[PDB]
């Protein structure tokens, strides 16, 4: 309770860690939609080809400019090591080797529709690595095992609300089937934490918590307002989540 | 080849903080950051009162979660059990930071992940480490664990009861509380509400 | 539906749960003891119970339990197992008949009487003397207490005991050579060992295995096996030689201290060390320290002493120890304990009477003129006690005389008496062989004539006296009236006794008025006995109470430390220079120890499901890196197989250290071959099944045990039924 | 390592117990189905109705058939008293209920919409509880809070693999999209364990969940072979986790 | 008013199953099934021995996570700090079994769940439990907690060190176990191998 000096339990991944968060799930969703569309033949297949590659590299710059170590350039060793125990590690590959192949798909090259099953492969990779970077601490009580299921479902609630703003027919329907999935895992988390945890993150957020789901609610009614207030929604959790589990705590 | 170890009598502890200013100086530890600290609770009501003094750092875990989590291989494990940094393959990411139970470790503003390193620097000269060397109660000791000759291994022999950190994580903490002045133990912050 | 919530009746009742005998109380709802409890003024219990204690009562409400008399039919084989239901008027019969006829052509010691438990009295002591034959025996005798019965008989003038008079409650160090106590769980004990330990008292350890007791110790010696006379002899030079005794002590109480000293001369901690294997400073140190507590510093004698065939020597060289530090009678480890007064039945002298020897000619003298033949294991050894295991061989080759007929008083024949097959070979040449019990074991199956004895819940029995610190006596009465078709051993005995010419012994018509008469004595009836379960009287613990009245206690006016001037001259040696180096295990083999289970009394426990379900089966114990050569582990089962070829059940294996890498351990008691227990057949390894040869301990007729050897071979797990299932069976009193 | 007498560690919920699972993952999602059809008006909702009623008879039915407390007549606790801290309490509640609510559709009694609403809310009930009867339990470490996850994806898994059997148009798009959300988080959860519990999990099953795995990818294959394969994954995970999770152990 | 609880002196127990012999007679407990039992274990090589022999049984938690998640209302906590169960209510349906990390509780062939009761049968008419009375080392006590003159009060005051079984759920056990030893404290399977 009384300390000469103080421990080191200052917040270590800011509002700019939590920015990043949102925009990978955006990226690795899209990809996904990308490759599904190659898979099935559509004739958007490039234009969805065509954004994963943006919003990767969106990613990618905002990952090494909020990074301290940026002009040290060290970097450079995340892809000269074999490091398959850290979920970071995999995700690095996993946006390298989907950007490339990403890239031999859209200059019509190289190889076709196999290579639409590498893209395939990379996207879950880069969908599934955050939510267990979070989860993989497990001295952290909020992260628990949920973290694993509610960061892929709601990497796609923010693929598909972007491609349902580009009117693209397809997209409404398992966005709002998607944000069913997400909305109600995201009411249930609460009430699998213990107790301590629990009421630490109703005092820390919750409101934040509790407004964002009624805003969720929102994919449910009319257009232009759907895959705005399901958007909103997946990156309000998003974000909190990564702000409010930076606790240890007793 | 041995498994080095610290461990600290709480019976001898009075909490100056002599030990972390003395890490400070040498290590040249930056304002704000802290490589050692020192926590104090009591256990409370008059007939019964208790004061625990504790010093706190890296225990450099035999099972350390900050190692398995790092992309770049900059966090390692040594042959004899120091865990370390690399600043060269440094990407600060934090990801250490958030594997670490015991908030040991930070950002140095020269922009890597620092901590306490057990005096490495040290070690291979063959001296023993700052805040061992200034220590006025004579409270903390070092060593090879397995070497029986050992100032760690005769104390731990000697000590009425031993413990250690969160040891329901998965850890293996190499730095021991030797005798515990409250009869239940460590003092947790659960334990006050 | 809860028993305690429903109509009960109590009443005071002893244990006959082990030899200890503790004073209990007894609940009843109907025909069933719900509950058993101890209780505050009893001396023994004093409110407490052990395991024992508690499951105890099952057996009267076992589905397996022994009910109707039963007669071997014709023609068939002992062994075979072919019964008919008979009379208890017919079985009797047919008793008295056949052992009238083999005391007309070979006389009454034909007949060997053995037994154990509270009707042994009646069955061992009694009806064998009033018959006239002298071939009466219990195995607590030559298979356990002897050694050191003999030591004290001859060092003190007094026995050890019972209840053994140690005074713990004021001991500060303590020295436990064997003495197994958590696991031996013997009531009182139990109790006055953990307030010692609480009270701050240091105990000291020996014992080849880190027992529970060495689980409570200061200092564990982890002793070479039956190497404890070569620590014992360094001692006694230690306190000799550092001059560290008790000098006043061994001046006004101690014949031939002289002897001692120079016998002793050469015996040092660096000679002991090299036996033992313990280091020669741990050797000193510990005679030190026990020097420095005097005289409240204690080597209490264990129980179970047959271990090898030197025995009484070891004893001795103990109890000479305990003498340097001028314990004996001194609050510190030995009180002084008086039998209680309640006057015998009045009745004409028995054509044999016992020699309670010790001294100036106990062997043989009434044996020799002394009216017609003496018992039949006279010239074995020194010591005039009768041995359970030497009568035996006289029923199979005629030797000393013959031996026909045969009585089993709830005694173990194929658990108790070690060399199973000769016991075996024994019954078959026998005209008569009859066995009084409850359940049906192993050794019940080869008798012609099985009779049910009634159990301890249901039964009065003649009171229980014990010498104590204030000596005291009990009394059991009935909780409700016998089962089936059962009777208690009292009537029993009474009813071959009128059928043998004994009405003289036997006149009284019923317990009731047996016990009443003994009650006239004291100052009291039957009725006032029930009311206060146990009576104590006043006696006598230290030495100033004899030596204020112009006395002393012994057997000759001055304990004879060296002690006794009649072996040195006909026998041989006096002093227990018989440290003598012990066979050793031949290579691929480990020395069998053995010892008790808390939960489990003997073998008698193991067909019981509420002791059963706390103990199922026992298991080995090896030393980690011998079970790790070997290519053994956790949950392996295997068979032990001893240095003559015989092979034990399969058990499971117990790869934690706490054992030398000499030696090997399992709880004796288990391995039963008797279909009939239910619950209890084929579990565990039996140890007295491996035990096929002992060590005849030439001074005080006990067959040392621990002389057998067993190897270990791979086996498969055992494929047995369902012991909820069994212990399911509902109990129905027909 | 040695006792006398034994802990009471034994199994508590049967193979009888993982078909009760198995079940109101079926019954929970049907009666969904059945709610979103009176909803848009479709008249299929009229026999989805009737089916959610008979598989929530089905598992009231084993729930009682298989209580050994069957004869005390005692489940009329169940609905005389109020604990809302209990998922089994809830499940109790959303069923009946549920079935009530589905029970007046059927019979065009007691209004319409008002009614489908009721039975949309309680059949989010009924496929909610399950994954929480296990979640909360936090002494047995392999319930961690994913089951909150797994659960309700895989009861919907159940149901739309059934209706896409009885040849319903809409459902064999939307079992793909469930059956590929159930399958990730499903092979994410190993990594979300304590080492000493997913070597636990690895250990007694994992060649049984490889193979459900593996199995319920056959979903996006073969047109008639699509809803076998994904029915057996879900349900074969389902049981195995509720089997295989009963356990304290350090 | 009071708060009831149990303490077990380590230091004497021997691990004699006499209190788990009692209960299982004066309480009628069927033959698969166990309110109390005994677990034993060892710690280590030849010079450093120990054996700790631990009775096992419901601890009567005073944050009991078996209570909440009972869907009828038979799994109840009395204001004295008994947890106990009404038979007349309970549907057998384990999720008390689930909840409770002791291994306390178990299905009864009557058709309802059962467990150590404090043997409040006894304590209503002023008696303390059968595994209390019967026990020949003296090293369990009872009593009020409230109370500094009850039994399990001066127990407590005057123990070298006091521990509980998974502290970190956090039920608050009123079981406790007094002077463990073994130096790093109760003994678990986690330790081992
Ligand atoms: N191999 C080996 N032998 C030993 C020992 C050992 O450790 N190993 N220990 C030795 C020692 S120390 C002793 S003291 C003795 C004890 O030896 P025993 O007393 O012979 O041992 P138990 O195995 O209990 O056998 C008791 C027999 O009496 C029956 N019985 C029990 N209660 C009653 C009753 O009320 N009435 C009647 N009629 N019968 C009853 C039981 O069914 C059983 O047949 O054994 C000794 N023998
Ligand atoms: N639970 C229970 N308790 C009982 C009984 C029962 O049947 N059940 N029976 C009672 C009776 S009648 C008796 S006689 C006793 C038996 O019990 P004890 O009288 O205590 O027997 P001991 O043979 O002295 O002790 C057994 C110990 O002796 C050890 N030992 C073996 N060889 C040697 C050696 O060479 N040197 C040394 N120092 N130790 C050795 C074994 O390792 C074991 O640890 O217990 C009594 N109490
Ligand atoms: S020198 Fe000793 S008493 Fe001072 S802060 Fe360091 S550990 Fe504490
Ligand atoms: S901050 Fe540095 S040491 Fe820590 S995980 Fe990242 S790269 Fe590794
Ligand atoms: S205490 Fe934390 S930072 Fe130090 S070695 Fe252990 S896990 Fe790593
Ligand atoms: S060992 Fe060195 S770096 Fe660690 S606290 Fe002591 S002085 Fe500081
Ligand atoms: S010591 Fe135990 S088994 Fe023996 S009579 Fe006493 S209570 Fe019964
Ligand atoms: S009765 Fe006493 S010695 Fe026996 S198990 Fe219980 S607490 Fe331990
Ligand atoms: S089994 Fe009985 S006591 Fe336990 S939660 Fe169910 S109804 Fe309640
Ligand atoms: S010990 Fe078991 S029955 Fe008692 S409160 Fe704790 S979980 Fe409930
Ligand atoms: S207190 Fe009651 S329930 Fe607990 S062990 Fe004793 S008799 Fe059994
Ligand atoms: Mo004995």
């Amino acid at each position: 309770a009384e300390f000469y000096g103080l421990p080191n339990a200052q917040e270590f991944w800011h509002w700019t860690n939590a920015l990043h968060f949102v925009l990978v799930g955006l990226a690795g969703g899209v990809a996904l939609l990308a490759a599904l569309l190659h898979l099935k033949g559509d004739a958007e297949a490039r234009r969805y080809t065509l954004y994963a590659l943006m919003l990767i590299a969106l990613d990618l710059f905002i990952l090494w400019a909020e990074s301290p170590a940026r002009f040290r350039f060290t970097h450079i060793w995340l892809f000269l090591s074999f490091h398959p125990t850290s979920p970071i590690w995999w995700g690095a590959w996993g946006l390298g080797l989907g950007f490339l192949t990403g890239g031999l798909l859209y200059l019509g090259k190289g190889s076709q529709r196999a290579l639409a099953w590498a893209l395939l492969v990379f996207s879950l990779v880069a969908l599934s690595y955050p939510g267990l970077a979070l989860a993989v601490n497990l001295n952290r009580p909020l992260w628990n095992g949920l973290m694993a299921g509610l960061f892929p479902l709601t990497a796609l609630v923010l693929a598909l609300g972007l491609a349902a703003l580009l009117k693209s027919p397809w997209a409404l329907f398992p966005l709002r089937v998607l944000a069913g999935a997400s909305l109600l895992l995201a009411l249930l988390y609460p009430l699998t934490l213990p107790p301590e945890a629990r009421g630490h993150l109703l005092e820390e957020a919750g409101f934040w918590y509790g407004l964002f789901l009624l805003l969720g609610l929102g994919t449910f009614w009319q257009e232009r307002l759907a895959p705005w207030a399901g958007l909103l929604a997946a990156a309000g959790l998003r974000a909190l989540l990564v702000l409010a589990g930076q606790w240890q705590g007793l | 080849m041995p498994r080095y170890a610290m461990a600290i009598d709480l019976s001898l502890c009075v909490g100056c903080a002599a030990c972390a200013v003395a890490c400070k100086m040498e290590n040249e530890v930056p304002p704000g950051v802290f490589n050692l600290w020192i926590r104090e609770r009591e256990v409370g009501e008059y007939p019964n009162l208790v004061v625990e003094f504790r010093p706190e750092q890296c225990l450099h875990c035999e099972n350390p979660p900050c190692v398995p989590v790092c992309p770049t291989g900059a966090s390692y494990q040594t042959k004899d059990g120091l865990v370390l940094v690399d600043p060269k393959k440094c990407i600060a990411c934090g990801a250490c930071i958030a594997a670490c139970p015991y908030d040991a470790r930070y950002l140095h503003p020269a922009g890597y992940v620092s901590k306490c390193t057990f005096c490495a620097h040290r070690l291979e000269k063959g001296k023993v480490p700052a805040c061992v060397e200034t220590c006025p109660t004579y409270c903390r000791t070092f060593g090879d664990l397995e070497d029986p000759e050992s100032p760690v291994a005769k104390a731990l022999k000697a000590a009425e009861r031993v413990d250690v950190l969160r040891p329901e994580q998965g850890t293996r903490p190499k730095l021991f509380y030797l005798n515990a002045p409250s009869k239940k133990g460590l003092t947790r912050e659960s334990e006050v509400h | 539906a809860p028993w305690y919530a429903q109509e009960v009746k109590s009443v005071y009742q002893i244990c006959e749960g082990c030899f200890w005998r503790c004073g209990i109380v007894a609940h009843a709802v109907g025909n069933r003891v719900y509950k058993v409890e101890g209780y505050e003024a009893n001396p023994k219990s004093r409110g407490r119970l052990c395991p024992r204690g508690q499951g105890a009562p099952q057996t009267t409400y076992d589905p397996d339990r022994l009910k109707r008399p039963l007669i071997r039919v014709e023609g068939s084989q002992r062994g075979e197992g072919k019964y008919r239901v008979a009379t208890w008027e017919e079985a009797l019969d047919h008793i008295a008949k056949k052992m009238l006829e083999i005391r007309e052509k070979y006389g009454p010691e034909a007949i060997a009487f053995f037994g154990h438990g509270t009707g042994d009295y009646w069955f061992v002591d009694f009806l064998p003397a009033a018959w006239g034959s002298p071939n009466a025996a219990k195995p607590s005798v030559s298979l356990c207490t002897a050694p050191r019965e003999v030591a004290s008989q001859w060092v003190f003038g007094r026995p050890i005991g019972g209840h053994e008079p140690i005074d713990w409650e004021n001991a500060r160090y303590i020295v436990l050579i064997g003495h197994h106590i958590g696991e031996d769980t013997h009531n009182t004990q139990l109790q006055d060992f953990a307030l010692a330990l609480k009270n701050g008292a240091k105990v000291v350890v020996v014992d080849p295995r880190f027992s529970t007791a060495a689980a409570k110790a200061h200092r564990w010696l982890p002793i070479k096996p039956g190497t404890d006379t070569a620590l014992l002899l360094a001692w006694i030079h230690v306190l000799i030689y550092e001059d560290l005794y008790d000098k006043e002590y061994v001046a006004k109480y101690t014949v031939g201290f002289e002897e001692l000293k120079a016998h002793v001369k050469d015996f040092t901690p660096e000679w002991a060390e090299k036996h033992t294997e313990i280091p020669a400073q741990v050797i000193r140190e510990v005679a030190r320290e026990m020097a420095a507590h005097k005289p409240r510093a204690v080597l209490p004698p264990t129980r179970h002493n047959v271990w090898y065939g030197d025995d009484t020597y070891r004893v001795m060289a103990l109890l000479y120890v305990n003498v340097l530090l001028g314990n004996y009678g001194r609050p510190g480890g030995f009180y002084i304990a008086q039998s209680p007064y309640l006057e015998k039945y009045p009745l004409p002298p028995l054509p044999l009477e016992p020699a309670a020897g010790g001294c100036s000619g106990p062997s043989g003298g009434d044996h020799e003129p002394e009216g017609f033949k003496p018992r039949a294991d006279k010239g074995k050894f020194f010591a005039r006690s009768t041995a359970i295991q030497e009568l035996i061989e006289p029923m199979i080759t005629g030797e000393p005389y013959p031996i026909k007929g045969l009585f089993a008083y709830g005694i173990n024949l194929f658990h108790s008496i070690p060399n199973v097959p000769r016991t075996k070979e024994a019954l078959k040449n026998l005209d008569l062989y009859v066995a009084i019990d409850v359940l049906p074991q192993e050794h019940v199956m080869w008798a012609d004539v099985i009779l049910p004895e009634a159990t301890y819940l249901e039964r009065y029995d003649d009171f229980v006296l014990v010498a104590h610190k204030t000596p005291f006596i009990q009394l059991r009465t009935p909780a409700h009236e016998p089962l089936f078709d059962t009777k208690p051993g009292w009537w029993i005995a009474r009813e071959l006794g009128l059928r043998l010419g004994l009405e003289q012994y036997f006149p009284w018509k019923t317990i009731e008025e047996y016990l009443e008469t003994r009650l006239q004595s004291l100052g009291l009836d039957l009725e006032t006995m029930k009311g206060m379960g146990t009576l104590v009287q006043r006696g006598k613990p230290w030495l100033e109470d004899w030596e204020k009245e112009g006395r002393l206690p012994f057997g000759t006016a001055s304990g004879k430390i060296e002690l006794y001037c009649q072996r040195f001259k006909e026998a041989g040696h006096q002093p227990l220079p018989v440290f003598t180096p012990p066979e050793e295990p031949p290579e691929g083999f480990y020395r069998l120890l053995y010892g008790r289970s808390p939960v489990h009394t003997f073998a008698r426990t193991q067909n019981n499901w509420v002791l059963m379900e706390m103990d199922p089966e026992n298991e080995v114990w090896i030393h980690k890196e011998e079970a790790k050569r070997l290519g053994l582990k956790e949950g392996d089962y295997v068979m032990l197989v001893n240095q003559d070829g015989v092979k034990e059940g399969p058990v499971r294996v117990k790869p934690t250290a706490r054992i030398r890498k000499d030696c090997v351990y399992i709880v004796h008691g288990f391995g039963h071959k008797a279909p009939l227990m239910r619950l209890a057949h084929g579990r565990g390894a039996s140890d007295n099944y491996l035990q096929t040869r002992y060590k005849l301990d030439p001074i005080s007729g006990g067959a040392g045990l621990r002389v057998n050897f067993v190897r270990l071979e791979k086996a498969e797990r055992p494929r047995l039924p369902s012991l909820t299932g069994l212990a399911k069976r509902p109990f129905d009193e027909r």
